């Protein structure tokens, strides 16, 4: 039983930890800035055959 | 017999001129035209090489391609880019094909030369078709090397935030194209690119590495990446529906039951993923000591059960064949 208590005060301060306030935003401006650099090398790969 | 046997062997020629194009790129045509001419019968005979060689791209299609497996993105790609390329050696062959003696003999009775003729014209519209595709084509063999590359390490975890790029750039070469032929066709071989590029990831995630980690069950992080897969998987449908609002109308890619390969491959994986969760809590279950009232007769039932759960793995531990295949039933 006292192992069992230890896990539940880890499991208290890994959803602490690993989920933090706004962590999909984050993501989601990471994924932004990903999607600007493909539309400019698509461009640059459209030009080349033109 | 002599001029016959003559005929014979420019026939026996042709057929070896069809053989190279086969493993050379057709060209069956020059082959058929005859050299050195002096007779009608002769041309006839050129004429009918042509035809066949006319039949033979209409023979070769994407479909086919995906009806025996492969459908890999880059695979697509290189086989737009190789028909492409077929089209346009067969379009300077026409050229070379289309000399002024080869005309002459299509006038001399002439509705086969007409056919042939409308064929080829027909090859020139579908080949500026290819060509477009084949430009297309280079744009997903780029994201088919982002993904051939992949040494079957990690990469879902990247791979699933570049899948979104990845599908935003196909919806641009839609209206870049703009008189792209087969577009709707052309859908469907990309659907095609992601479930294959998908299984070849699911696959090197689990397989024998899956069946080693159940056997020892000493790890359980392993199976919580198991689930963060097919979470990939599930990024991938989840762009694929945001780059359709991304699109606005002509959504096509009937991924209903062309996804269904990739739903039930992740099908068969949540399954593995609800059993193998299963198992984690039966190992618990053998450490618990509760030690309350009756004592002893209780935990030999505990300890029954919980080597009731071990046999069902030694069942399904040994694993003859299986290894999670999607094809398997």
């Amino acid at each position: 039983l006292e192992t069992i208590k230890k896990q539940q005060e880890l499991a208290k301060r890994q959803v602490q930890k690993d989920m933090g306030s706004q962590k999909e935003k984050w993501e989601k401006k990471k994924l932004e800035m990903i999607e600007t650099a493909e539309a400019s090398f698509h461009e640059n790969l459209a030009k080349n055959p033109v | 017999v002599a001029k016959d046997l003559m005929e014979k062997f420019n026939n026996y020629v042709a057929q070896v001129y069809v053989l190279l194009g086969q493993i050379k790129g057709k060209t069956m045509l020059p082959l058929p035209s005859h050299k050195l001419t002096s007779k009608d019968k002769a041309h006839v005979f050129e004429g009918s090489i042509i035809t066949w060689t006319k039949q033979i791209k209409n023979v070769l299609k994407l479909e086919p391609e995906q009806l025996l497996k492969y459908g890999n993105d880059p695979g697509p790609l290189a086989e737009i880019e190789f028909w492409q390329n077929k089209r346009d050696n067969l379009n300077l062959i026409d050229s070379q094909l289309k000399s002024v003696e080869v005309q002459n003999i299509l006038h001399f009775l002439k509705s086969t030369y007409t056919t042939p003729f409308t064929k080829l014209q027909a090859e020139v519209k579908k080949a500026r078709l290819e060509a477009n595709e084949n430009y297309r084509y280079l744009f997903t063999l780029k994201d088919l090397f982002s993904k051939l590359q992949e040494s079957q390490p990690s990469d879902f975890p990247t791979l699933y935030e570049l899948f979104i790029p990845i599908m935003h750039t196909i919806l641009l070469i839609y209206n870049k194209s703009k008189t792209y032929n087969q577009p709707p066709r052309l859908v469907v071989l990309i659907r095609e690119i992601c479930n294959a590029i998908i299984s070849n990831a699911q696959a090197f995630v689990d397989k024998d590495t899956i069946f080693s980690l159940i056997d020892s069950k000493e790890t359980t992080e392993a199976c919580d990446k198991l689930q963060v897969t097919l979470d990939v998987c599930s990024k991938f449908k989840d762009a694929y529906f945001e780059y359709k609002a991304k699109a606005g109308g002509n959504w096509k890619l009937t991924s209903n039951a062309l996804f269904v390969r990739l739903d039930s491959f992740l099908e068969r994986c949540q399954d593995i993923l609800h059993l193998t969760n299963t198992i984690v809590q039966f190992n618990k279950l053998e450490k618990i000591e509760l030690g309350g009232t009756k004592g002893k007769t209780l935990t030999e039932s505990i300890a029954q059960i919980f080597k009731e759960f071990e046999e069902a793995v030694q069942a399904f531990t040994s694993v003859s064949y299986d290894i999670m295949n999607i094809a398997e039933k």
